[PDB]
């Protein structure tokens, strides 16, 4: 878990790399798990059909966790700002546009490219503002 | 919360420490509400039963109105006494820890620089 | 010690067969009552080597309680089986 | 033996392995019977009787009796070789993972009052009808309840 | 049912939840949850109809795995503190463990299929009983053990059951189940101010039990488990389309009815503990919750759905009547809001 | 707990039996009873929150007279090391480990 | 009548005798039914019920005065005969208004079998009301989907009822009935296509006699038997009420079948399933109306008791 | 402008997503196994939820 946090640690923009090998490791980790859950329930015909809807899904979360990564880390170094959140939007923007793509829907697209960087973009916000989620009783 | 609290009455309604508290006026807006939330009650049973609205169970009606404002009475009775204790416990721990809770002493404003943001 | 730790994964390994049927209801009724002898054996070992004797009357208020509970569990099988000639769970897939 | 605990132990997972392996109920009742056995076995290593015989006469009773008659009932249909298999897997894996600790009998009954005269298993569950007498109460309202529960579902 | 047996039956569905809200001994909480087991299962299956069964059936598996769950936590914390019950010590694995379990008798989140499966094959009057009288005694052990538990858990089963409820029911056309989705939904809030404020629990229940049954006797008075089967509520009984216009806005969170105080009093607690991130999605898809909640208004009042003719045989005959419960508990309900600061 | 009806009724029916320092059946003490009842009346009185940082010393103490994992440990590295020990000839078990004794 | 009634006595065990069973007499449209009914009613002093009617349920509630026809459900038998295969279906709704009488006569009948304890003739009943709609449906005057209507609405409600004990009937070949007609001269009755009859019987005879003879005795009659109540009296009083489920039929069951009579408005509960086939549909506007002015009759404004213009008092205390 | 596009984005739009989500989430077989499994996934992810965070 160490590792999961590294993607904060050093500052956005910089070691790319790294961002996006975590970025995508998630979006995987989602994957695995979106899949098991759609395999769970609505379950597939053959082992193999479903052993591929797992690498499907796990694909494609993947890709969004890359593209994610990567264009924001990138966006980050070229815009030659690390904390501006529409890093993270255009980010956002692209790795809905990856979701769109592999659903093979140009209005995923739409919608996915809205929704998904509006959330990240909230995310890099939530932690320039030390926003805090899941917090505990302090009443 | 306020469970746990010192001396706290296991399962009784209103301890009667709830003496030294004034009692509710029996025509505080309030149980005057549940008096009409009440006639109301009955008013809608009359109805959903299909009977003449109003003129209807002249008893029953009497019930509820006198139903719902008994039940005020001594239940704001005790509302109002756990709100009384919340303070007798909140004004106690101010002074019982005051070096948390410390008298501060704002500036006046000819001392604040307050910025401008002019409108323009 | 040790002892505890096989009886707990006995739990998790019953735990995970309650959690996955495969096509008999009496089956799992039986893992199920996997579980409660791992518990009966889990609570009864610590009671006797905690010499905690006030206790002992919890193992077998787990029983008495746990057989009944399976007595309901049968019950339901039966009823089942007089609808479907079968206690296959695949039957039982009518409140979709 | 020291070992003699542990060894037990393996053979209580083994036997709750099977039962999740879900093979025939009628061998799964079986199966449930051996452990059961192994079970009052390790209770009695304990040091406690009326507890090991109480899971003896009454799982490796009626509560397995009854699932038997049960099944002959509701499971007519008999890959438990492919089963049998998985179980060696299992096996396998289980003591994979000890030999795990390997690599990185000692303490029982712990602590024992050499001179005692009135401890002995039982006298605490004796306590039912007296110091804890609300156990007991509640325990025969379960099954006065049953009775009835049953009579209808089965009605 | 022979009238001892329902008395043996129902002291039981009642000695079941309250053994468990008194006692402190874990254990003794334990056979309270399982006494309410034995005893719901004879009468989900009084008209043993073939849906019935499986009703039972699933509903007892999953109680009953849960209810063995909840003993295993108990089995180890005696191991870990010779005390038979949770104290602050106790191995945080220990208690999600009694959260996951009795979050599946309660049914929030991703648990939540069962409930709505039992919801559909039981009768009107059983539902309401194994939505409203079995939730308070998992929620005693819960609301006891408040301090000790998971504040991010127990959010995210909040979060997900409120968006599960939420979705499900929009689709639901039978009742039952849109009924079913709506507990799950609130049974979320009230789980989500536990870790926080365990008096406000209190509060969305009783709120909750106070709108569902005037709900439920409502849906049975014609026992219509079909929107279409009240949306004929016009012809049948005219009084009870305004009131159960109320009672389903208030179930829902709108402003000027009594079931805005739960919302408002749980996010008012989350924001004074900082939870302003949960807390304002949470508001958000309970607003989904009412577009589902309005919808059967429409259909029920504010659009007449053309009847049957042998309805007017219906309005004939003397239609018996609501017991007075359901007006003391509409009126309570649907409007007691000026009144909120003494609930609270 | 929830709904205190034992207390209010005065009655007891669920309390006498709840921690191992509770009465034993023919006054025959459980194990660990020397440091439970050390730890429970110093948690009198003061809150959880409070019974969690400075009476720590007495559940640190409790936690090892019941799971006794200290001990273990310990043990086992004499364990250990003996055979080592053992390994270089150095030592072996004295009659002190075998021989005869007073009753 | 509750389980309180009947923790305490007021079982319908107590309260039954040899002479109390429920009876039904089927037969053509002219059986001469009528008759043998008020007889047979006559020696063991049996309720008779009458057919049921388009206006029986408003003689059954409040004042019993007839309603008017749109009140009743718009349905006429008379319009049923001179116009078969109607655009409106008059027909349909004519056979699921008589359906939901019988069910209203039937549970009446059982409500005083129970309590009584006396016996009940009904006449044609909800078991013997499906042979109209076969030869119906036969014949061009239902469509298939109507067909499947009442059926459901058959399987719903009749089962929970318990079966007729035995059920006399009468035959008399089609050529007779016709001619019968033709005494009693009626424009609407008369014009009744003889195939049609056919249908009728044929149903009587194919299904409904042999259905119900496995579950209730089955005595059939000649017209020659018929027309002699007294023969036909003695072998009702000479046949054996065992074969059937009313065997079952313990005190603590009845007093659930009871509590079930006793409610008319769950009789017909799925009655009014809302199932939208176009001639049962009401229609919103003018269902509304029909009901904002059937609820405006006197004593209909309010529940029985609570509505001054009939006359009633006590209002303000009731 | 009116009508199509500022009725496709914001109005039709949040229409149209969570249909979806309910069609996608309420299409479920009824059957108990399939059910049952989504248990386990949720007790695994909690396992680790609290494993992580420990
Ligand atoms: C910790 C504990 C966690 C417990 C979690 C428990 C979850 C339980 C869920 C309910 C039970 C399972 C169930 O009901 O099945 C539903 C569903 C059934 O799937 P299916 O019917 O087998 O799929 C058939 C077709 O492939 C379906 O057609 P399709 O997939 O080709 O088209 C659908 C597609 C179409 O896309 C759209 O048009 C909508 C796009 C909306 C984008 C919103 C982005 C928001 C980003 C926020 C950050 O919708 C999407 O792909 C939405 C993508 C959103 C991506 C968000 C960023 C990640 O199962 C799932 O979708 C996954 C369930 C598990 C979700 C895990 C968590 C989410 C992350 C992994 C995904
Ligand atoms: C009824 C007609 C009048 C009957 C008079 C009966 C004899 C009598 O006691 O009159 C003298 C008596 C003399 O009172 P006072 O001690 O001179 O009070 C002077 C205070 O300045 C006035 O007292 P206050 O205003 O400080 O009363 C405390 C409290 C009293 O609480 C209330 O009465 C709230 C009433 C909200 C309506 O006021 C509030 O709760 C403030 C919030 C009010 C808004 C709450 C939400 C409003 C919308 C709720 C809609 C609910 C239905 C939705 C349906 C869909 O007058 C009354 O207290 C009763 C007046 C009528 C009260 C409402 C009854 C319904
Ligand atoms: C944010 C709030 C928004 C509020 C409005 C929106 C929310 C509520 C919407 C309600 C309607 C929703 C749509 C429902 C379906 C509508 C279509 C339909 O199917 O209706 C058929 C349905 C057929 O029923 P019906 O057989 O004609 O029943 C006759 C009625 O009961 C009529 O009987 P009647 O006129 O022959 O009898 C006269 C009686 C009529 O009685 C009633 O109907 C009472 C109904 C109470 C409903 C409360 C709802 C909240 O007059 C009285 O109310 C009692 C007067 C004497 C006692 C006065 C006591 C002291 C009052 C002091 C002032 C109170 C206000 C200020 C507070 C005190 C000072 C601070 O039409 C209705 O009756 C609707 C009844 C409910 C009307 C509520 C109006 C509330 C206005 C606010
Ligand atoms: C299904 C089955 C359901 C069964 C329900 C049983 C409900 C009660 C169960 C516990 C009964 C305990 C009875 C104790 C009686 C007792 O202690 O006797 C002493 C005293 C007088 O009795 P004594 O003078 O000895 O006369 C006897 C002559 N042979 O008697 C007394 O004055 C009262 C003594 C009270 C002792 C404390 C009881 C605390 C509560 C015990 C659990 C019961 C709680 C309520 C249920
Ligand atoms: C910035 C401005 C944002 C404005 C947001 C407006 C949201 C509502 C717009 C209109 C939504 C709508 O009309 O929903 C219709 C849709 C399908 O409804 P339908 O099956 O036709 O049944 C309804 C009765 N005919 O019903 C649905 O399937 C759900 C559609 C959304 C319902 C409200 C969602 C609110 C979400 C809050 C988070
Ligand atoms: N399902 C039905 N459809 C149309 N008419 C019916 C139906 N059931 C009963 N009737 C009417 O009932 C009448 C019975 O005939 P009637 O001579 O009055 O009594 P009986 O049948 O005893 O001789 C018939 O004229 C017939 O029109």
């Amino acid at each position: 878990k160490r590792f999961f946090e590294s993607y904060h640690e050093v500052p956005d923009g910089t070691q790319c790399h790294r961002k996006t090998y975590i970025t995508t490791a998630l979006g995987g980790i989602c994957g695995i798990i979106g899949s098991a859950y759609s395999v769970s329930l609505n379950p597939a015909d053959s082992t193999l059909e479903a052993v591929a809807r797992v690498g499907r899904y796990t694909f494609t979360a993947a890709a969004i966790g890359a593209m994610f990564g990567l264009t924001t880390c990138v966006s980050a170094q070229v815009r030659e700002k690390p904390d501006d959140p529409l890093n993270y939007f255009i980010g956002g923007c692209a790795g809905g546009l990856t979701l769109g793509a592999r659903t093979h829907s140009y209005g995923t697209a739409a919608m996915g490219c809205v929704y998904m960087g509006t959330a990240a973009a909230l995310f890099k916000i939530g932690k320039l503002e030390g926003w805090e989620l899941f917090p505990t009783p302090k009443v | 919360m306020m469970n746990g609290r010192p001396g706290h009455e296991p399962l009784k309604f209103l301890p009667d420490e709830a003496r030294s508290l004034p009692p509710p006026k029996l025509n505080d807006p309030r149980l005057v509400y549940m008096g009409l939330l009440g006639y109301c009650t009955g008013l809608m049973d009359n109805m959903l039963r299909m009977r003449p609205v109003m003129r209807a169970g002249l008893h029953r009606q009497l019930l509820f109105v006198t139903s719902f404002v008994f039940a005020g009475y001594f239940y704001l009775k005790r509302q109002n006494y756990l709100y009384a204790v919340k303070d007798h416990d909140m004004f106690g721990y101010i002074k019982l820890h005051p070096e948390d809770f410390p008298e501060k002493e704002k500036k006046t404003y000819a001392e604040i620089l307050e910025p401008f943001h002019p409108v323009r | 010690p040790s002892t505890f730790f096989n009886l707990t994964m006995a739990f998790s390994l019953s735990l995970l067969g309650t959690l996955m049927f495969r096509s008999h209801l009496m089956s799992t009724l039986l893992c199920l009552e996997g579980m409660v002898l791992s518990l009966f054996i889990m609570t009864s070992v610590t009671s006797l080597n905690s010499n905690s004797m006030s206790s002992m009357p919890i193992p077998i208020t787990i029983l008495v309680f746990a057989a009944c509970e399976a007595a309901v569990g049968l019950a339901l099988l039966v009823k089942v089986s007089n609808t479907y000639g079968t206690d296959y769970v695949q039957n039982l897939n009518l409140l979709q | 033996m020291n070992n003699y605990i542990f060894v037990l132990s393996s053979l209580f997972l083994v036997g709750c392995l099977g039962l999740a392996l879900k093979p025939s109920p009628i061998y799964g009742g079986l199966g449930l019977i051996v452990s059961g056995f192994v079970g009052c076995l390790m209770v009695l290593g304990f040091g406690g009787s009326f507890l090991g015989l109480m899971v003896f006469l009454i799982y490796l009773g009626g509560m397995l009796v009854v699932f038997g008659y049960t099944t002959a009932m509701a499971t007519e249909e008999y890959s438990n070789w492919l089963i049998l298999g998985f179980l060696v897997l299992g096996v396998i894996m289980e003591v994979f993972l000890i030999c795990v600790l390997n690599y990185y009998g000692d303490w029982l009954m712990y602590e024992v009052d050499d001179v005692g005269v009135m401890l002995e298993g039982g006298i605490g569950v004796a306590a039912m009808y007296s110091c804890a007498t609300w156990m007991m109460v509640v325990a025969g309202w379960s099954l006065f309840a049953g009775i009835f529960i049953i009579i209808e579902i089965t009605r | 049912m022979n009238p001892i047996t329902l008395a043996i039956i129902y002291f039981t569905i009642f000695l079941g939840p309250v053994i468990t809200m008194s006692s402190t001994n874990l254990m003794l909480m334990w056979v309270g949850l399982e006494f309410s087991l034995l005893a719901i299962i004879p009468m989900l299956i009084n008209k043993k109809n073939p849906r019935s069964t499986e009703a039972a059936t699933k509903y007892f598996v999953t109680q009953a795995t849960a209810s063995m769950i909840i003993l295993l936590a108990i089995v180890l914390n005696y191991k870990q503190l010779g005390t038979w019950m949770f104290q602050q010590q106790t191995n945080g694995l220990i208690l999600n463990m009694t959260l996951m379990a009795l979050s599946m008798k309660l049914g929030l989140a991703p648990f939540h299929f069962w409930l709505p499966e039992v919801t559909q094959g039981i009768p009107l009057h059983m539902g309401l009983i194994l939505l409203t009288w079995q939730k308070i005694a998992p929620l005693s052990i819960l609301i006891q053990i408040y301090p000790l538990l998971n504040s991010t858990i127990i959010l995210m089963l909040a979060i997900t059951s409120i968006f599960m409820g939420a979705w499900g029911g929009l689709n639901q056309t039978q009742m039952r189940k849109i009924m079913a989705y709506s507990s799950i939904a609130h049974m979320g809030w009230m789980l989500a101010i536990l870790p926080y404020n365990p008096s406000l629990t209190l509060l969305n229940l009783m709120i909750y039990i106070i709108l569902t049954a005037p709900m439920f006797m409502a849906l049975m008075l014609n026992n219509s488990m079909t929107i279409n089967s009240i949306s004929l509520l016009w012809n049948k009984t005219p009084a009870m389309l305004t009131m159960i216009s109320l009672m389903l806005l208030s179930l829902g969170g709108l402003p000027p009815l009594t079931g805005f105080l739960p919302k408002w009093i749980i996010i008012t607690e989350l924001m004074k503990n900082n939870c302003l991130i949960m807390a304002t999605l949470m508001a958000m898809m309970a607003l989904l919750n009412l577009f589902f909640y309005t919808r059967l208004i429409y259909s029920t009042s504010l659009t007449m759905f053309p009847t049957n003719n042998n309805s007017k045989m219906m309005t004939h005959q003397t239609k018996t009547k609501p017991n007075l419960m359901f007006s003391t508990l509409a009126i309570m309900s649907t409007m007691t809001l000026p009144l909120a600061p003494q609930l609270i | 707990p929830f709904l205190d009806i034992q207390k209010k009724l005065g009655i007891s029916l669920d309390r006498h039996f709840m921690f191992l320092s509770a009465e034993q059946p023919y006054k025959n003490a459980a194990r660990c009873h020397a440091f439970e009842k050390e730890w429970i009346e110093c948690a009198h009185g003061i809150g959880g929150t409070r019974a969690k940082k400075e009476c720590k010393i007495e559940f640190d103490d409790f936690e090892e007279c019941l799971l006794r994992y200290k001990t273990m440990r310990r043990m086992h590295d004499i364990k250990k090391q003996r055979e080592k020990l053992m390994k270089e000839g150095k030592y072996t078990p004295p009659p002190h480990h075998s021989g005869r004794e007073e009753p | 009548y509750g389980l309180l009634a009947a923790i305490l006595g007021d079982k319908t065990t107590k309260k039954l005798h040899e002479y109390s069973r429920v009876i039904t007499v089927d037969g053509n449209i002219c059986s001469g039914k009528n008759k043998l009914a008020k007889e047979i009613a006559q020696q063991l002093g049996m309720k008779h019920y009458p057919e049921a009617g388009i206006q029986y349920s408003s003689t059954t509630t409040g004042d019993g005065r007839p309603l008017d026809i749109e009140f009743s459900g718009s349905c006429s038998l008379e319009k049923f005969y001179d116009d078969p295969k109607s655009n409106d279906g008059n027909s349909y709704r004519l056979q699921s208004w008589l359906y939901a009488s019988r069910l209203l006569q039937y549970a009446d009948a059982l409500e005083h079998l129970l309590s009584t304890g006396q016996g009940v003739v009904l006449e044609r009943s909800i078991y013997s009301d499906f042979v109209f709609l076969e030869a119906m449906y036969n014949q061009g005057y239902i469509r298939k989907q109507c067909v499947d209507h009442y059926n459901e609405i058959k399987r719903l409600t009749l089962p929970e009822y318990l079966p007729p004990h035995a059920v006399i009937y009468i035959d008399v070949p089609v050529p007779e009935v016709q001619s019968r007609i033709q005494k009693k001269g009626d424009p609407h009755e008369m014009k009744v296509t003889s195939a049609y009859l056919q249908d009728i019987e044929n149903a009587y005879k194919k299904t409904f006699l042999p259905k119900m003879s496995e579950m209730c005795e089955v005595l059939v009659y000649d017209s020659w038997e018929a027309e002699d109540p007294t023969k036909v009296v003695e072998d009702i009083e000479y046949l054996k009420y065992n074969k059937g489920p009313w065997l079952k039929q313990d005190d603590w069951t009845f007093h659930y079948l009871r509590m079930l009579v006793q409610d008319k408005t769950e009789v017909l509960n799925y009655t009014t399933i809302p199932v939208y086939l176009p001639e049962i549909t009401i229609g919103a506007h003018q269902g509304s109306r029909i009901y904002n002015s059937f609820r405006e009759l006197p004593g209909r404004k309010y529940a029985p008791g609570y509505n001054a213009e009939v006359g009633d008092k006590w209002i303000w205390l009731k | 402008l009116d009508l199509i596009w500022l009725e496709k984005t914001i109005p039709k739009s949040t229409s149209t997503l969570h249909t979806n989500m309910t069609t996608l989430t309420t299409n479920q077989k009824g059957l108990i196994k399939l059910y049952f499994m989504s248990f386990l996934i949720n007790i695994i992810l909690i396992i680790i939820l609290y494993s992580i965070n420990l």
